């Protein structure tokens, strides 16, 4: 379950 | 050893900018998620802050990584402001 973000 | 935990505190109002310049990637190893630095921009408030590449982050505004989500997170982030734990190597 591999996500990314940015912020 | 050789890594060292601190406290983050980063602001909004020092910006013109509305972002902080990092990016997390999220992977979930033996059912617990951890949040790993994926990305510092060199010129954002976040490497200000002394984030780094490859830093973990442990907790957001006193919350583990694993009990975090995406709505908590986008939330957290769009505030004025936002504290962090991060656990990183020295230098």
């Amino acid at each position: 379950n591999q996500k990314e973000y940015f912020f | 050893m050789g890594k060292v935990t601190h406290s983050i505190h980063i602001e909004k109002s020092d910006t013109a900018a509305d972002t902080y310049g990092f990016s997390l990637s999220s992977v979930e190893e033996d059912g617990i998620r951890r949040l790993y630095v994926n990305s510092v921009k060199e010129t954002g408030l976040a490497s200000k802050k002394g984030l780094k590449a490859g830093d973990e982050i442990l907790e957001i505004n006193n919350r583990a990584a694993d009990a975090l989500n995406s709505s908590m997170m986008e939330d957290f982030f769009s505030q004025p402001s936002v504290g962090l734990l991060v656990r990183t190597y020295p230098e």
